[PDB]
This record gives structure tokens, sequence and C-alpha cells, in this order.
């Protein structure tokens, strides 16, 4: 496969105990190594955290807490992280390191999410052509997500029922203020297609429900 | 530089009108093939083509009387050098591991406070004090026994010394070959004590110890290890696989003597994790930036200038408390304000010590630590699995082999003290040899180790000398030398820099009591 | 304290050159390797260059292979990374980081490689569910750090500010949300301040509900 792989996220609740598997190809490569773990909370720099090669190579980083550790589960060859007694504090993303062929190569790295607070459904807000946004040529739909605790939803532009994502940027959930979640979208296009279709929808996805907005020219 | 080439040894054994012999171009071809190894590692550069001296000795052994001998002679010299270069010019990182060794009794907090200055300062590196965790009560039950053989040798000395070290070596010797007996004993009956156990049964029935008292010796030494970094532990599966634990053992149980089983723990150690050993009488190095603006004066030994520093480093930062300044305070203060001075104009223990960071060596070396008189193993350092450290330990190995297939029989025979010792000293030399002629010699001391005056043994069995045999194997494209006959500047190719390590503690500067005739009769006047 | 701060990042034509510095502090700048690890904002780590404690030997990444160096000076305490023929893959975050088993690292210069020039923002109103909500349209523009402050910076609660997205014609467009009593709606001037620092404009515009017929 890819040298040095990761699963993509993981969820869990506070204080259970998680662990994450940097797995690494099997062939020219076994568990002889030493795996370098990383923690990188969201607008940070990466954190150093352990370095475990064996009961005796094994090293924690300076103020990394006690409820880090790291083994390697031969059989499969992948390094682990245990982090027993889980907080809100530990949600990152968490890579890993190991030296090949000379260089150096890092995970794919897993989006550990941590969930402390009540879950909430999206609030969607779907925002037509304004008047002026339209003497200036140019026609722009705007799709705002806003407060939801699982912070990961999936939106898809519909035009009359039938799907289009040709022309569509799409920015990714972001902490707002009061500690959850707001994702927006946008959908580009000209006026003689605003005028043309009787639906727009914006459909986002979240926790198995599917909430659909619709606005029309009118 | 390089070695000499293919064109190049033709040139120098060439002997007009002698063609080339079918052995002599088996050294040509094996040099060609050697020069062509740049995409090969050093390790079986060293070996799987930079043998050639075998295919060289050759060629000496079958034509004895053949003109290019001279000239091959010296080729084997280039041999060497280019060993070095090999040594010098292809360094790999080391693992950052720190190893210490305590065995046989509770860490003292000297020791721990010595180990927490390297700690602080090198805060990358993993740091294990080995500990054997079965055997806790060595130091205690050695100190009983002999505790109890002066108490039974003046009893029967109602009237000198000399006389007194003589008849108490033989009431040890009684008291330790009976305590050999119980656990060879105890160990076939129930397989599942551990050391501990047996010890404190036999230090209760014979000597009435409040053994109530003793299992709390035990919950408080392993209660201090475990909490100071430890990382540690009778484990180390790949150290007991190993044909070198029941040497360990023996140093440990059947001869209660605490150093040599750390000689045979520590370089097996470094060979199976790599990093770097320390004795816990030894700190980190100081910058060498720090002290240059002191001129030392002129009319001191640069001994005393080396511990006057840690002395003054201790007194204005009082990293280590209770550290004597038994030396700086004998300056004036036109000096002494001096360091009061520069130890102001720094905030930060790094700024004192030097850190050892990316350390890097070569992956056929074990660099080796230096003083006055020679090598010695307060300080080593190796890659996983180097080339040297294997050395070092099939060199400790095989002389412990030798001392056993001798000494062995003699314990066997269950006599006393001498006639032990007789029959011992004939069967060395009887199976002796002229290679090993300086190592015999040392080998009949062997019993009294630890014990008298004048006793060199643990150094030729797994101290200096058991290095120093490795490194000319090395050099010597061999493997088992006996007799050392490396000149000091060629050691000197292995030395650990002044920089990395810091020698002159106040502690191993502590441990050089001489004990010999400038005592004096003395100490028994203690016995009281 | 060890401290790494690198600089030199900033915004280059595609097939320009840069020149990054981080400078160390807190220890021996000697005794140890460094590297260069850059992270396309939103994605994984991925490593770059790094240079011998002595700058004997380096090794680089097959993306940078020939069109990067790394340079290191122990007196100046400082390490170097001259970037030539820049693509737009090479946009990212790059870190500057410590040791041979790699210990600390930076606060991460950004360096950007677009082909856009500067150009101010234009802002279109997004007028009126149990309370309903409105806000302000924020597109085409370049530099990305644009600012938006609501009614000169008076009431925050209920702002969210999204992070912006590039469009495919290399221009960035964000939009600003504020949630407000459907009371005090009409009869209660609510307007968003748009700051663009690298262009030198500030757009104020008023929000009121759409009147339609």
């Amino acid at each position: 496969q890819a040298v040095l792989t990761q699963p993509s996220s993981l969820s869990a609740s506070p204080g259970a105990s998680v662990s994450l598997t940097c797995t690494l190809r099997s062939a020219i490569n076994v568990g002889t190594y030493r795996i370098y773990w990383y923690q990188q909370k969201p607008g940070s720099p990466p954190r150093y955290l352990l370095r475990y090669k064996s009961g005796l190579d094994k090293h924690q980083g300076s103020g990394v807490p006690s409820r880090f550790s790291g083994s390697k589960d031969d059989s499969a060859n992948a390094g682990i992280l245990f982090i027993s007694g889980l907080q809100s504090e530990d949600e990152a993303d968490y890579y890993c390191l190991i030296w090949h062929s000379s260089a150096v190569v890092f995970g794919g790295g897993t989006k550990l999410t941590v969930l402390g607070q009540p879950k909430a459904a999206p609030s969607v807000t779907l925002f037509p052509p304004s008047s002026e946004e339209l003497q200036a040529n140019k026609a722009t739909l705007v799709c705002l997500i806003s407060d939801f605790y699982p912070g990961a939803v999936t939106v898809a532009w519909k035009a009359d029922g039938s799907p289009v994502k040709a022309g569509v940027e799409t920015t990714k959930p972001s902490k707002q203020s009061n500690n959850k979640y707001a994702a927006s979208s946008y959908l580009s296009l000209t006026p003689e297609q605003w005028k043309s279709h009787r639906s727009y929808s914006c459909q986002v996805t979240h926790e198995g429900s599917t909430v659909e907005k619709t606005v029309a020219p009118t | 530089m390089s070695l000499v080439n293919r064109k190049q040894l033709e040139k120098m054994a060439n002997v007009r009108f002698r063609t080339q012999e079918d052995e002599y171009v088996a050294i040509l071809d094996a040099l060609e093939e050697y020069h062509n190894m740049s995409e090969n590692t050093v390790v079986e550069k060293y070996l799987k083509l930079k043998d050639i001296n075998s295919l060289t000795d050759i060629y000496i052994d079958t034509y004895k009387k053949s003109g290019r001998n001279k000239a091959l002679k010296k080729f084997k010299e280039y041999l060497v050098t280019e060993v070095l270069e090999l040594k010098n010019n292809n360094l790999t990182p080391v693992e950052k591991n720190l190893h210490f060794v305590w065995i046989g009794g509770q860490i003292n907090d000297t020791a721990i406070n010595y180990i927490n200055q390297w700690k602080d300062v090198n805060s990358d590196y993993n740091v294990n004090v080995f500990y054997d965790s079965n055997a806790f009560l060595i130091n205690t039950l050695k100190k009983t026994v002999v505790e109890s053989a002066i108490n039974d040798t003046l009893e029967s000395f109602r009237e000198d010394y000399n006389k007194f070290f003589r008849k108490r070596m033989e009431i040890i010797y009684d008291k330790q070959k009976n305590f050999i007996n119980y656990y060879k004993a105890q160990r076939e009956e129930n397989p599942e004590l551990i050391i501990d156990d047996i010890v404190k049964t036999y230090l209760s029935n014979e000597y009435s110890k409040e053994i109530d008292e003793l299992n709390t010796y035990i919950e408080e030494s392993l209660n201090k290890i475990t909490q100071n970094s430890g990382n540690d532990v009778r484990n180390f599966e790949e150290f007991k696989n190993g044909e070198s634990f029941n040497l360990y053992e023996q140093e440990l149980v059947e001869r209660w003597n605490l150093a040599a089983a750390s000689d045979i723990l520590r370089i097996s150690a470094l060979k199976e994790i790599g990093g770097m050993y320390l004795d816990v009488d030894m700190l980190p190095g100081i910058q060498p930036d720090l002290f240059e603006s002191i001129e030392k004066p002129s009319s001191v030994t640069v001994d005393f200038w080396e511990m006057t520093k840690l002395e003054a480093i201790m007194k204005y930062k009082e990293y280590i408390p209770e550290y004597t300044s038994e030396h700086f305070d004998m300056l004036d203060e036109e000096v002494q304000s001096s360091f009061e001075s520069v130890l102001a104009s720094k905030s930060d223990k790094s700024e004192i010590f030097s850190s050892l960071g990316d350390m890097e060596a070569s992956p056929l070396e074990v660099k080796i630590a230096f003083n006055s008189k020679g090598i010695i193993n307060q300080g080593l350092i190796s890659v996983k699995d180097s080339y040297c450290s294997n050395l070092i330990v099939k060199q400790i190995e095989n002389r412990y082999k030798i001392l056993n297939n001798s000494l062995n029989p003699a314990i066997s025979e269950d006599n006393d003290f001498n006639t032990t010792t007789n029959t011992f000293i004939d069967s060395i030399m009887a199976e002796a040899n002229a290679d090993n002629g300086r190592f015999m010699m040392e080998l009949g001391k062997y019993l009294r180790v630890g014990f008298f005056p004048d006793v060199k043994t643990t150094i030729n069995l797994s101290g200096p000398e058991a290095y120093a045999a490795a490194y000319q194997d090395l050099l010597m494209f061999k493997e088992g030398s006996m007799n050392i006959h490396l000149i000091e500047a060629d050691l000197r190719n292995f030395e650990i820099s002044k920089t990395n390590i810091s020698q002159s503690t106040e502690q191993e500067m502590a441990s050089l009591w001489s004990f010999d005739d400038a005592r004096a009769k003395a100490q028994f006047e203690e016995y009281k | 304290e060890v401290q790494l701060v690198e600089s030199g990042g900033g915004l280059v034509q595609p097939g320009g050159s840069l020149r990054l510095s981080c400078a160390a502090s807190g220890f021996t700048f000697r005794s140890y390797w460094m590297h260069w690890v850059r992270q396309v904002p939103g994605k994984g780590l991925v490593w770059v260059s790094c240079i011998n404690k002595e700058g004997s030997s380096t090794t680089y990444a097959d993306s940078v292979k020939g069109r990067f160096t790394i340079s290191r000076d122990n007196a100046k305490n400082t390490l170097y990374l001259e970037m030539n023929s820049l693509r737009a893959d090479d946009t990212a975050v790059y870190y500057c980081l410590r040791g041979y088993d790699v210990d600390y690292w930076g606060q991460g210069t950004l360096v950007t490689v677009s082909s856009a020039s500067t150009k101010g923002p234009s802002v279109f109103p997004l007028a009126p569910g149990g309370t309903a909500a409105l806000g302000c349209l924020v597109k085409d523009y370049f530099p990305e750090p644009v600012t938006v402050s609501w009614n000169s910076g008076a009431l925050t609660s209920g702002v969210h500010t999204f992070p912006a997205v590039l469009q495919s014609s290399g221009l960035y467009s964000l939009s600003s949300v504020v949630t407000v009593p459907s009371s005090s709606l009409g009869t209660q001037t609510y307007i968003c301040n748009v700051n663009h620092k690298p262009s030198n404009t500030k757009v104020d515009k008023k929000v009121e509900p759409k009147s339609c017929d």
C-alpha cells in the first residue's frame, strides 16, 4: 500500500480508552523501527508525544500526560497509541513517523473526535441572490449551516430535484463562539440559469438525518 | 584518501620474472572487489571484502620464501589503517538511551541526585536505571556475613593483622560455600523461589534477622527505584536467552560481587538497546565556553582545577546540595569572585552543562572512556548491535569459560579454602598457554575478589582488559586475543570526548581508597 | 525554553523564489539535525528536506529535488531554505523542526504561490425561523486577510465570520452572519464593516429586510 497508513477518523466519549494504529505496509518492513507520535490541536503546530521502539527504547515528550502510551501489536505490523482517561482536551489530529530508506515518512492522520457536549442538529439557512448581486451580473446562492456539535456534514446542491456539482466550492466546519460548529457553502451561476430553473435546494446530511431547504425565483 | 587498489598493489608486490600465483591473484581479486563496494554499508564492508588479510596471510604461509612477503606485510598494515578510516568517516545517529545500573541494594539519594542532572539537561533521552527485582538483599547478605566473619575471627585470636585477613577469608569462603549449597538445593526443591526469598530465609534462620523488618527493605527499595525513572526490572528477554546470563547470576549470587555483575550487564545492554552507559558517579560535561576567562593558576594541578569547577557550580547554583566545596574553599576571594560573577551571568542548567543531543558513532565501534591509568568502563557509547559490542561480549564470555573450566572442578570437591585454591591453581596452570600468560596470573586471585588487597582479577575478566582485547580483535582481523599488544596511542581511537562526561565528580573521586601498604595495621583498631 | 521562529514566507509568482529563515534559541543549535516540513492547510504533514549536524550531507524529497536547497549557519543560529521554481503544489505552511529523532516544532510561516493580483472586495447584503438571521457576502478579493466586524464592533453575540474559500478564478470569498431578535428587526440598523487591509479598502453596508410585492 502506502508505506505507513493510519485510519481516517474515530470518535469516543470522555473517560473511555482508545488506541490509534499506524499500520505500515507488510514486506520490507516489520516492527523493529521507532514510532514517533504527534498531536496537533487544530490551529496550532504539532506536539511531540512518544517514541516507543521497545520496552527499553521508549520516550514521552516533556509535558505529555502519563495517560499517553505507545506499544506495537505484532502480526499486524502496526504501532499503537493508547490514550486512557480521554478528555475533550485530547481532540486533535495524530500522526506517526518512521525513518525509511533515509528520508522520513508521515502517516495519513487520525481526526480523533472526543464528544463532550450535547449533540445538535444543523440550522440551514438558504439565501437567494440579492438585487445588487444581479445588477453586477453574477448569481450566487449561499447555504449557511449553523450550530451543530458533531462537526462533520455533507452538503450537496440540487436544481429542480436533479443533482449538480458543477460550480460549487465549499468550506469545512469551523468552531464558533458557543463552542459548536458552523459551515458554509456557495453555488455560483449566471443570471440566465437562476431565472430558468424553478427550484434550488442545498441539502446537508448530518448523523443520518437530511435537512433540505428550497428557494425559487418569485 | 583510500586504500591501495589492485593496480597499486601490483606495483608494490611485483617481482620481475615471477608470475602471479593462484593465491596472489586471490588477494588482487578480492581487493578489486572491495573498491567496487560503495553501495554497501560499513559493517559488511569491514568483512565481506575487507578481510583480505586472510587471503594475504594465506600467501605468506604457502610461499614462506617468496620475495613479495616483505611488500605484502606492509599491505596488511594499510588494512588496519583503512579500518580506522572506515570508523571515522561513516557515522550514524545513536539511540537516545542512557543506561545506569544499581543492583543488590536500595539506591541512595546521592546517586539519584547525579542521575537527575543528566535528565534535566538531556530531556530528550530515555533513562533506564537497571535493577534486579529479585535480588535486593545481595548487598544486605554480603554485609551480614563479613560482620559475622570477624566476630568469629576475633573469638579465636587471644594473643598483627595479615594473619587476620588470611584467617578471615577462610571463614567467609565457608559461609559462602555454605550459602551456595543452600541455594543450589532450594532451587531444586522449589524452582519458584526467587533469589530474595532464599536470602531472607537464610538470613533469618542462621543470623536471627527480624524478617518482619526485612520485607520492609524490599518494599522501600522498589518503591524508591520505580518512581525514579526506573525503566528496567529483571526483564530483558534477549539478555536472559543470551549466554551471558548465568555469568551475571554467578557474580551476583555465587560471588556477591555486585560490580562484576554490572560489568556483564552494561556491555550486553548496550549491544541490545543502544545508547550510552554511565556509572552513577558521573556528571554531564561542562559547557566548554563557561570558565575560559578564569585563567587556571600555573601552580595547581589540572585535576584540582577540574573538581573546583564542579564544586563552584554546585555552590552558587545548588543543583546538588551537600556537594563539597572541599576544593573550592582554598582559593582567595579574588578568584572566588571570578566564579560567583560567571555563575551569576547564567540562568539555566543547560547554559552550564552541555547536552548530548544528536550524537553519532560508527556501526563498528564502542566508544570507551579514559583517565590517567588507561581505559575505564565508567562510560561507554555504542549503536545497537555494533560490531565492537559483539566482540566485547564474546570476549567476556570466552574469559569466563576459561575461568570455570578450572575453578568448578575445585568447587565440586568441597574442601576448605586452601585445598580448593591449590586445586584451582594447578588447573589453570595445567590448561595454561603461552598466549594467556599475563591472563592466567591474575586469575589465581579470583576467590579473594572483594575481600583482599592487591587483587586485579575483576579487571582481567570483564573490565578494561576485556575491552582492549576486543579492540585488538577488531584491528587484528581476528577473534579471541588473550595478550594485549596494542599501544596506548592505538586505543585512544575509541576515546570518549571530555566534553560529554564530567569524571572529576565528588563521588568517583571518593572511590580511590588504596587499601594496601598505605593502610598499615589500621582498620583492625575499628573492630572493637 | 526551546523556541524556533521561522520567517520569509509571503506571496510569490509561480516560478519565483523565496528564502525562509528559521532562527533557533534555547538549545545548542549545533549538536542537533534540522528539518523542513510543509503542511497544505487542511491536509496531512509532508516532509521536505533534512540537513546534517554539520551540514555535510543532505536529503530532499522527490517533489522538491533540484528545486530546493537546505542551508545551515551554525554561527548566526539560523536555518535556511531556498525555494526556486515554485509551483502551486508548494503553497503550504512550512515548519522547521529539530533533531534526528525529531522533537520540537516552530511557529510555521505561510507560503502562497498564486498568479492573481490584489483586488478589493464586493459586498452584498443577505437580508431576512423562531429568531431569523442576516449577514453580509464578501466575495472576489485577493490577499486573504479580510476581517469583518459588525455595527462598528457594537455587539458580538451571534456573529460568525466563515473561513474563506478559493474559487476557480483564484479569488477568495467569505460570508459573515449574525443572529438578531426578530422583534428588533426593522427600526434598528445593522451594518457590517468589511476591512480589507492589503487592498486598503473598507466597505460599510447596511442590511435591511428585502421588500417584495
